[PDB]
């Protein structure tokens, strides 16, 4: 009763579904592509399934140095090649 | 109520009850000092936290 | 001298001022435009 | 990087679609607001 | 042990029979409204 | 009136300070039997060979325990699910060694607590109330049946029932997690939602009613004297409370019907505790919580640990250490 | 058992001190008009 | 006669917009092999 | 205002939720996190 | 000297007595093991 | 001493139950 | 009519979601703590801080995803995005656990914003502020567990990680290392939580079963009107019922509802005090008298002694993988095990 | 000094028990009309 | 049930308080050495 | 403990002197 249009009037209107039959799939597809292009891995730094370990490595790339942690990760990533 | 010697001396210091400056008064000046105090506290927090590292300031017993 | 963490400190100080500043300009602006009917 | 565009492709292209189906009425809201 | 077994059997049977016969003794009619 | 009709009227009398009733004629002897035996056992019972391995555990105060460590120890693993009343023992000393008191207490208790539920139905009927307080009580009742009876049945021994003591309770919980991964079982998780939510909703409802109390008193007196027992008027403004809480969240999130609100307060912890009880009672048949140990594998096949894998290490530590002299073969099967 | 030598007095006062406080306030309430 | 854009509209879309994006991302993750 | 019936909206949206959660349950047995 | 007008009578009803005693005895029963240690 | 202390506190609680039930302030309809 | 008063007018407008002055704090901080949690659990690893996968992107499910704590080597660093550890690199900040502190700090300020909202709305509508007062308990829990506990410890690493199973690890860590079930402050917490759920269940059920017949329907929710002055249920019948069933009963509705505030709120405060002790390892780990006796009498066994062995198993079997900064190599022959298993 | 282990509690209760008895009776006298 | 007419109010004046406390504290001070022994 | 106990009881006595002198029930001529 705060003056906004009721939700059950909006989502039953055709103008809402003209708009949202485009915006809702486009968002869903944009999320799908963030993963399937691999951009999600490069934005967040998450390992792909073949980038946890070097080929004969069994040890974990744990960060041990506070002020050079940024370099420890980069040295761990450069050992993935 | 009982008048006393010390009470009559201290009387002017308890005489302006409820007295105010009109409107906002010195509120904008107070807000500025509060803002600077917040920055001050962040600085000393970050020094103790080793988030802020200054030359000459080794935050350790060995200093 | 200004250490890198000091410049980093000034970055966070400025970035908070910009977040709070742009929030408060927008809140003031919308408030000035959408006043209450008295 | 070609992948930021591809993710921003459906976002941009549907924002522009909703700002077209709401523009005759987003104007009327802001006009009486002034 | 046998005397204790018989005593418990008697006591248990006594309280079970109170429960069964007591609920058989017109229990739905013991209510504040319809004493049918 | 004959003696039977007079006795029945006494039993079902609403004028008795404590209501007896027909469930009460079972509840009262059983609960007194379980209480008396519990108190004596907790103070004075000698050590009990819980694991059937001639390694007696001291549970009573006189034998070295305090309030926190003391317990009535579960009956012996050698007994299993066998009924062990006093008359089955050759002496009280043997009954004590084998954990007789535990079987006596939990059996009288469960029979007594079942009749407590019936007695709650019974009085509500005599008073003209609606009958479903007893349904709410069926949640903790089912929980008690789960830990004292159903869990032992599925595991094959009253030695796996929860001990009657505080540290004994903790031992039951830790071993249970080791063997069943109860934390990873959604029924336990619903139990937690039931109890955290219940405490949340208890706090919320208490606070909103207290916030909306209508002024009838001064500052120098407790606001509780603003309510008179059996007054007809509402003592709080439910419209004010709805107006607050519907602005705290949003309007349609908030109850304006007190009957709906109180039903929700009933149903939330009760349904949640029912799921908790069913959790225990279904882990009694070794349908365990989710096992994600080694679920995440890299491209080569290396195990990539997750938090579930860290839980498993903790689970392993309890498992290898629990009942440390009882196992002779590699798998812990019951 | 080898318990803390002050545990008995600590428990006895932890009981007795607030219990008597409540009893004092109860009794003087009952005696009011 | 109601407005379209409100504080409510903003609050809805600050949740619903990333939610649908995240649901598409997580759906695509179901088809990643190792 | 009242074009599409709210029960139809509810049903299709309810079924859209089922499909998405059912996909996530499908992904528990395939690909990453499946233990295979 | 005139008496002090800020004075107020204090009350504790019986249920409050029973609740408080319950509280104190249960805290005692709970903490006693830790005090003996 | 420990055992006596625990039993004593317990026995007081049981006594308090007795008074709280049989010697409560009677609920009065007013 | 200055700019402050017009801004106050707009912030306090009746709308669907009330904003307020507290909403300036609450709404960004809550949104970021919530959004940071979803972002981290969808896309962010814990591989460099814990050696764990913790995201949907790596194959975890809802039970196993987490935003995990930073590495122990970070200490109690605020781990600001612009700080000396990430140096402005967002990707590295996520890898070092900066999302944990982001969620914790914005969660903290949001919780403040939420209690400020409770005060602000209660003041505007004219009700007493007991809901804000009751919210002090979840705040006390959040502050003690998520901030004070790791601040007492070596680093943020030992705080709870924001995940379902990660929290379960936190629970089992506190058993094995702190013997937290033995702690009387936790026990008071349990009593308040379980006592709270009991009061919730019993009060709801009591009201629903002492309702006055106020209408003709067998479904009885329609018989309530919020503008009624009369009580919707019989306090007198409820009182008589409980006095005869349980011996005692409420007879004051105001005290009843206060007690419902008090019980879960006091319990949560008590547990918070226990966790503050555990920040400094001031545990109620052992009963000294039983340890003296168990050491000298190899036949003395209790449930407390059995639990200590369980705890020793937890520590030994979990520490190498739970604390990978320590580089524990525990050879198989040093691990405590009972016979056979 | 090697004193009786119960001397402290015996003294503490010998003080506190009749002292609180007198305080109870004093306080409820003052509260009478 | 009619109330009991044998009930009587009990009093202890302040001087009696001071005398009794004096008595109890002096007996305590006197006997404490013997209780410690 | 002994020394503390004796001094404590002594200190209470001195306090009781203080109240018995300065906070007595005032003798009133009636
Ligand atoms: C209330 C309700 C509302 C709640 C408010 C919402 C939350 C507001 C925001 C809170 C954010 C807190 C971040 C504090 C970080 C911290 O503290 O960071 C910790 C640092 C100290 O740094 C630590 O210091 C340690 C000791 O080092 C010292 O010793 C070492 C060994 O000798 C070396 O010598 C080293 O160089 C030397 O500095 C280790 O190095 C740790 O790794 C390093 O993290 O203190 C400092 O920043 C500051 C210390 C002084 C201020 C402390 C007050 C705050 C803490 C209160 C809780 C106390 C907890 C006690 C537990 C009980
Ligand atoms: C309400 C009264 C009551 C009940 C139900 C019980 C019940 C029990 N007692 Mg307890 N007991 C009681 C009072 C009671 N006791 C009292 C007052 C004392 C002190 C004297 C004891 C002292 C005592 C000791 C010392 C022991 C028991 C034991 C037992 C258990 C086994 C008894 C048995 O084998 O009987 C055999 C059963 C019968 C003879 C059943 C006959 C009942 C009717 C005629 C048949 C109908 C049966 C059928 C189930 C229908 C039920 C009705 C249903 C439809 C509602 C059982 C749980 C033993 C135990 O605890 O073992 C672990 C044990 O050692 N009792
Ligand atoms: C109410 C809103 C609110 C609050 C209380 C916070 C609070 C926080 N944020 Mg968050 N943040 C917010 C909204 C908020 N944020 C929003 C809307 C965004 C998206 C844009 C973010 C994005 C964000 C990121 C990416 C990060 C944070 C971080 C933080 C933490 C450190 C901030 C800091 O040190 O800046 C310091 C600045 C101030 C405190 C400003 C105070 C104003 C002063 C008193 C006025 C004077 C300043 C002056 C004019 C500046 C001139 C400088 C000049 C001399 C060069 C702190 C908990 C960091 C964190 O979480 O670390 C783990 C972090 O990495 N925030
Ligand atoms: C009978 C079983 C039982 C019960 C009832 C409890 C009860 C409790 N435990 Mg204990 N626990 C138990 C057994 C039990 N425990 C056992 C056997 C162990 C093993 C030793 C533990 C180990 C344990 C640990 C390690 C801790 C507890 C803690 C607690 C307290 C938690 C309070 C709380 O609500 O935190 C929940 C969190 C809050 C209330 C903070 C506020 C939450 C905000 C407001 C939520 C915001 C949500 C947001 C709006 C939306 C989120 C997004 C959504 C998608 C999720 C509570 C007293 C905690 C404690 O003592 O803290 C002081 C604690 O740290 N327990
Ligand atoms: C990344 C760093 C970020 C920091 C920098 C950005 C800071 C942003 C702070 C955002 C604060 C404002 C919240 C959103 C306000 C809103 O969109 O609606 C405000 C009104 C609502 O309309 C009106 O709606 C009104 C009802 S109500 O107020 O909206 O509830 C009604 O009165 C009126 O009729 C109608 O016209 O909309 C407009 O007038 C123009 C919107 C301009 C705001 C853009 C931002
Ligand atoms: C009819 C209400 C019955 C009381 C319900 C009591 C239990 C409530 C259960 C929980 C909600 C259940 C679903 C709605 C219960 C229900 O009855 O819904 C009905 C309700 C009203 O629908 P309409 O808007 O059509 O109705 C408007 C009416 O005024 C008709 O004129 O729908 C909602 O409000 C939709 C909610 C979307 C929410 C928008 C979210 C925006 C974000 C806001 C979050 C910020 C606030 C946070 C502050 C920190
Ligand atoms: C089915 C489970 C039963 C739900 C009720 C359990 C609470 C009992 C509390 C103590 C009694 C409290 C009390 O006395 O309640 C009384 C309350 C109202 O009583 P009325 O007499 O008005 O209505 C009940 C009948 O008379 C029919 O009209 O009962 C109802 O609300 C029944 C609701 C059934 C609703 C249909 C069942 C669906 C709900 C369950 C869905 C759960 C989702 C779980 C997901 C994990
Ligand atoms: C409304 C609503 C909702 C939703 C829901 C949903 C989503 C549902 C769906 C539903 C559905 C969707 C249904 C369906 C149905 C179906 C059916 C029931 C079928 C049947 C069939 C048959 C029976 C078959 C047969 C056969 C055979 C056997 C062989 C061959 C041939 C044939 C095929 C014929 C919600 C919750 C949101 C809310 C409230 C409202
Ligand atoms: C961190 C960060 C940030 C932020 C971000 C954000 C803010 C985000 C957001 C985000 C979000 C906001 C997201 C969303 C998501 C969502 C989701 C993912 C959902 C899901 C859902 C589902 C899955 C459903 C299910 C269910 C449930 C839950 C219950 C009931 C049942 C059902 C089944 C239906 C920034 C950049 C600022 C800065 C830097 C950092
Ligand atoms: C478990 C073993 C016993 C199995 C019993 C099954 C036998 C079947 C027939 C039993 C007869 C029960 O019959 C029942 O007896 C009682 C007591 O005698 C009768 O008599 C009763 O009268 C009224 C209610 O009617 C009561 O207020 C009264 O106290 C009682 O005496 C009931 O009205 C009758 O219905
Ligand atoms: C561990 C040691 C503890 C020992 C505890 C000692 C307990 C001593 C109990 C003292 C009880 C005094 O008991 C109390 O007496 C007073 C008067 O004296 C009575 O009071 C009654 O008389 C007074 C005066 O006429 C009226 O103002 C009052 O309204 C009326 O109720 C109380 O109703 C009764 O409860
Ligand atoms: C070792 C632990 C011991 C802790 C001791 C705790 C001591 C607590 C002291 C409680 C003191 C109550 O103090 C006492 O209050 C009552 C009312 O409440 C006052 O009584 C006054 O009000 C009442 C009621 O209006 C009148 O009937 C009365 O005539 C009048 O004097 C007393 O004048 C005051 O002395
Ligand atoms: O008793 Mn008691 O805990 Ca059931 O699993 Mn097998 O059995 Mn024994 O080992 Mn594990
Ligand atoms: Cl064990
Ligand atoms: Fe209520
Ligand atoms: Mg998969």
């Amino acid at each position: 009763t705060t003056g906004e249009r009721p939700f059950s009037d909006i989502i039953t209107s055709v103008r809402y579904w003209v708009i949202h039959s485009i915006t809702i799939p486009a968002l869903f597809i944009a999320g799908w592509l963030f993963v399937s292009t691999g951009l999600a891995y490069d934005v967040f730094g998450t390992p792909r399934p073949d980038s946890y370990y070097a080929q004969e490595q069994r040890s974990i790339p744990l960060v041990t140095d506070r002020f050079e942690a940024k370099q420890q990760v980069e040295t761990f990533l450069e050992q993935l090649k | 109520a009982r008048r006393t010697w010390l009470g009559d001396i201290l009387r002017p210091l308890n005489s302006e009850y409820g007295k105010v400056a009109p409107g906002w008064g010195t509120t904008p000046l107070m807000a500025v000092f509060m803002g600077l105090f917040l920055v001050f506290l962040l600085i000393i927090l970050e020094i103790y936290n080793s988030t802020l590292i200054l030359d000459g300031v080794n935050v350790s017993w060995k200093a | 001298t200004i250490t890198p963490s000091l410049k980093g400190f000034f970055i966070g100080l400025l970035s908070g001022a910009v977040v709070l500043g742009l929030t408060f300009a927008v809140l003031i602006a919308i408030s000035q435009i959408d006043k209450v009917q008295r | 990087d070609w992948r930021v565009l591809v993710v921003l492709l459906p976002v941009l292209l549907a924002a522009g679609w909703a700002v077209r189906n709401i523009l005759p009425y987003a104007v009327k809201q802001v006009q009486k607001l002034l | 042990m046998e005397t204790l077994k018989i005593t418990v059997y008697i006591v248990v049977t006594f309280f079970v029979l109170l429960f069964v016969f007591g609920f058989l003794s017109g229990d739905p009619a013991r209510n504040p409204k319809r004493k049918d | 009136a004959n003696l039977w009709e007079r006795f029945c009227n006494w039993v079902t009398s609403t004028d008795n300070r404590l209501y007896v009733g027909w469930f009460g004629v079972i509840m009262i002897p059983t609960l007194l039997a379980a209480t008396i035996c519990f108190v004596i056992a907790f103070i004075a019972a000698p050590p009990v060979d819980i694991d059937g391995i001639r390694e007696p555990v001291s549970g009573s105060l006189l034998y070295g325990n305090n309030i926190i460590t003391g317990a009535v120890v579960p009956s012996s693993n050698a007994i299993g699910l066998h009924f062990y009343p006093i008359w089955e023992a050759a002496s009280l000393d043997e009954w004590l060694y084998n954990g007789g008191p535990y079987q006596l207490i939990i059996f009288h208790f469960l029979l007594g607590a079942s009749c407590y539920m019936g007695r709650q139905w019974e009085l509500s009927y005599r008073l003209g109330m609606r009958p479903w307080i007893c349904v709410a009580y069926s949640a903790p009742l089912a929980s008690a049946f789960a830990v004292f009876l159903i869990y032992p049945i599925g595991q094959g021994s009253f030695s796996d029932g929860m001990p009657l003591g505080i540290s004994g309770t903790f031992n039951f919980m830790i071993v249970f997690q080791a063997e069943h991964n109860i934390l990873m079982h959604p029924f336990h998780q619903l139990g937690v939602a039931g109890v955290f939510g219940g405490a949340l909703f208890c706090a919320m409802h208490g606070s909103l009613v207290t916030s909306s109390l209508i002024r009838e008193t001064t500052e120098t007196e407790s606001a509780n004297y603003g309510y008179k027992f059996g007054q007809e008027e509402e003592t709080y403004n439910i419209v004010a409370a709805h107006g607050y809480f519907g602005r705290l969240i949003f309007q349609y999130a908030s109850f304006n019907n007190s009957r709906s609100l109180h039903f929700f307060l009933a149903a939330w912890p009760v349904v949640g505790v029912w799921f908790a009880a069913l959790g225990i009672s279904t882990m009694a048949f070794n349908l365990n919580g989710f096992n994600f140990n080694h679920s995440v594998i890299d491209a080569k096949g290396n195990v990539i640990n997750t938090w579930a894998d860290i839980i498993n290490r903790a689970n392993l530590g309890m498992e290898v250490m629990h009942e440390r002299n009882a196992h002779n073969f590699p798998l812990d099967l019951a | 058992m080898e318990v803390n030598q002050l545990g008995l007095i600590a428990t006895a006062l932890f009981v007795l001190v607030p219990s008597v406080f409540l009893i004092i306030l109860y009794v003087q309430t009952e005696s009011q008009q | 006669s109601y407005p379209i854009f409100t504080v409510r509209w903003v609050a809805v879309h600050t949740l619903a917009v990333p939610t649908i994006f995240f649901l598409g991302a997580i759906a695509a993750m179901q088809f990643i092999q190792r | 205002g009242g074009r599409i019936p709210l029960w139809i909206v509810a049903t299709v949206a309810g079924m859209g939720v089922i499909v998405i959660v059912g996909l996530f349950f499908y992904g528990a047995y395939a690909g990453l996190g499946s233990s295979l | 000297m005139e008496p002090n007008p800020n004075r107020q009578p204090v009350e504790l009803n019986r249920t409050s007595l029973y609740l408080g005693l319950l509280l104190i005895l249960v805290l005692a029963l709970l903490f006693s093991s830790y005090f003996f240690n | 001493m420990e055992t006596i202390t625990y039993v004593f506190i317990f026995a007081c609680i049981i006594a308090l139950f007795f008074f709280a039930i049989f010697f409560r302030e009677p609920p009065r309809i007013t | 009519r200055g700019w402050f008063d017009i801004l106050d007018d707009w912030l306090k407008r009746d709308r669907f979601v009330f904003v307020g002055w507290s909403g300036i704090l609450l709404f960004p901080c809550a949104y970021l703590a919530l959004g940071g949690w979803l972002t981290g659990t969808t896309f962010v690893t814990s591989w460099y801080t814990h050696g764990l996968a913790s995201s949907y992107l790596e194959g975890c499910n809802f039970l196993t995803v987490a935003v995990s704590t930073p590495a122990n080597s970070m200490g109690h660093s605020l781990l600001l995005l612009w700080g000396p550890e990430a140096q402005g690199d967002f990707t590295r900040w996520c890898q070092l656990g900066g999302l944990w502190t982001f969620i914790a700090l914005h969660g903290a300020f949001g919780l403040i914003g939420f209690m400020l909202r409770q005060f602000e709305i209660a003041r505007l509508v004219g009700v007493r502020p007991y809901n804000a007062i009751a919210f002090s308990a979840p705040i006390a829990v959040f502050v003690s567990v998520f901030l004070i506990y790791p601040l007492g410890q070596s680093s943020w690493f030992f705080a709870p990680s924001f995940g379902v199973a990660a929290i379960f690890r936190f629970l089992l860590f506190f058993q094995g290392f702190h013997n937290w079930t033995l702690n009387p402050f936790h026990m008071m917490g349990v009593a308040g939580v379980l006592g709270g759920a009991l009061l919730c269940a019993i009060h709801g059920a009591t009201v629903e079963n002492t309702l006055f017949q106020d209408g003709e329907g067998a479904s009885t929710f329609r018989a309530f009107n919020p503008t009624q002055a009369e009580e919707t249920y019989s306090m007198v019948t409820a009182n008589r019922f409980w006095s005869q069933i349980f011996g005692i009963a409420f007879s004051n509705k105001r005290w009843l509802h206060f007690f419902m505030l008090f019980v879960p709120v006091t319990g949560l405060w008590m547990s918070a005090i226990g966790v503050v002790g555990l920040a400094l390892n001031l545990r109620s780990y052992d009963f000294i008298s039983q340890e003296i006796r168990a050491a000298e009498d190899p036949e003395f066994e209790t449930f407390y002694t059995k639990n200590l062995l369980l705890n020793e198993g937890i520590r030994a079997w979990m520490a190498p993988q739970d604390q990978p900064h320590e580089n524990f190599v525990f050879p198989e022959e040093v691990l405590p095990r009972g016979n056979a298993l």
